[PDB]
């Protein structure tokens, strides 16, 4: 189950 | 950070995710918090992108650890590590909880920089539980909730249902009732329903919004996928 | 890590190594180093593995880093930036370098020990060379020479030309060679010549061991390869 | 040009 990546911005 | 301007702080928080040196990132952004001034949407990426690769790289090595733990419970030295990772990831979270609190959300008052820092708030309580085991997993558990259902009733009444911010905040809040809250059917529907209302608005956006939608979209359907 | 057993620094290591937290696992084979215990065959690779990949992941930073300082000299943040993580660095490579003064190096009877650490001692400070600019590149150069010599020597004389130490340590000199004196045609004949003893002693090997060497004689032909 | 890995073991 994936959260939000979010790890690039 | 005191001594550096804000600016300078920002400046160095891009370079050193351009350099994926994460827990810089944090430090600098951390820094540029405590300089008092409400942060910009971008400002806010950069608050989240850090603490959540600092974070995600303490609870991958935490599994870890605690898998090992649970093979040899069928010396001491695999609990006690677990239980420095433990601890160090749990101060990250009380930190940016912090942060939250001291004072970037009671100054939020825009839909978009309100539902962010609450989902910040949901997502890293949701750490915290991920690792709680004692008399306060419960109370944890509905400090998530809590921070997750008012950001999900602001975004309600106040974003698109293709909102980037929107979507993302409900995938978190359905992986919520899945993985912490024991509740899959719950999840099941927050993800389909809001799906499907996503898909009905896609219609109004541009080329470029319509590409930033759809993909949160297809998380959702990646766990739907997985969940059914 | 005074207080904790040389054992349990080991058993922790090695479960720094499983969870990728590898400056965990540094400072852990720090503190058992600082035992005064000579290190085990298994025991110096935990030591290497750990300090090869804290200084990897800075030794990438600072390329990011100083390419970006570099595109804009066609503020004073990317420069201080770069020199916080350079110096931090440094600061890595002269900690590994004083584990090897103090004092495994002067301990090491044995060709494989000796060998082994000579060969970190050379490229720790290939790594200091790297980003040297001041009065002082050559002296490290010269450092970084002599070490990898010495290496190299006792190799010739006590170890088969396919003892993967032995491999490695030439292919690392060569790269030295290459990349930081400036002997392009150096490193190719000590590449090329290595490979070639390898090959003609790999007849004596079990299929374990020839796996082992051939491997690495892979490396030394794939950077004969770009060099040519 | 690569030296050695050496980040597995
Ligand atoms: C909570 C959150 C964070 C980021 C985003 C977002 O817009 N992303 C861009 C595309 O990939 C996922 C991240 C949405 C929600
Ligand atoms: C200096 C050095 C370190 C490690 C090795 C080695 O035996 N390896 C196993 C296979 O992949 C490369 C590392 C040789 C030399
Ligand atoms: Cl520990
Ligand atoms: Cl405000
Ligand atoms: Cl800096
Ligand atoms: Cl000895
Ligand atoms: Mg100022
Ligand atoms: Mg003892």
């Amino acid at each position: 189950a994936g959260s939000i990546p979010g790890r690039r911005s | 950070m005191g001594s550096m301007e804000r600016a300078s702080l920002i400046q160095k928080a891009k370079l050193a995710e351009q350099a994926e040196r994460y827990e810089d990132m944090a430090a600098f952004m951390k820094g540029a918090v405590e300089k008092g001034e409400e942060l910009s949407c971008e400002e806010r990426n950069l608050l989240s992108v850090a603490y959540k690769n600092v974070v995600g790289g303490q609870r991958a090595a935490w599994r870890v650890l605690s898998s090992i733990e649970q093979k040899s419970n069928e010396g001491p030295e695999v609990r006690e590590y677990r239980e420095k990772v433990e601890t160090e990831l749990q101060g990250v979270c009380d930190t940016v909880l912090g942060l939250l609190d001291s004072h970037l959300i009671k100054e939020a008052g825009d839909a978009e920089s309100r539902v962010f820092y609450l989902k910040m708030k949901g997502d890293y309580y949701r750490y915290l539980a991920e690792v709680a085991t004692g008399d306060d997993k419960k109370r944890i558990i509905d400090s998530a909730r809590s921070a997750y259902q008012e950001a999900m009733d602001i975004s309600k009444k106040e974003m698109p249902p293709t909102n980037p911010i929107r979507l993302g905040l409900a995938l978190n809040f359905s992986v919520f009732h899945y993985e912490i809250a024991n509740s899959p059917e719950e999840a099941i529907s927050l993800a389909k329903t809001t799906f499907d209302e996503a898909m009905a608005d896609l219609h109004t956006l541009s080329e470029d919004s319509y590409k930033d939608s759809t993909l949160i979209m297809q998380l959702l359907r990646d766990n739907l996928t997985l969940w059914t």
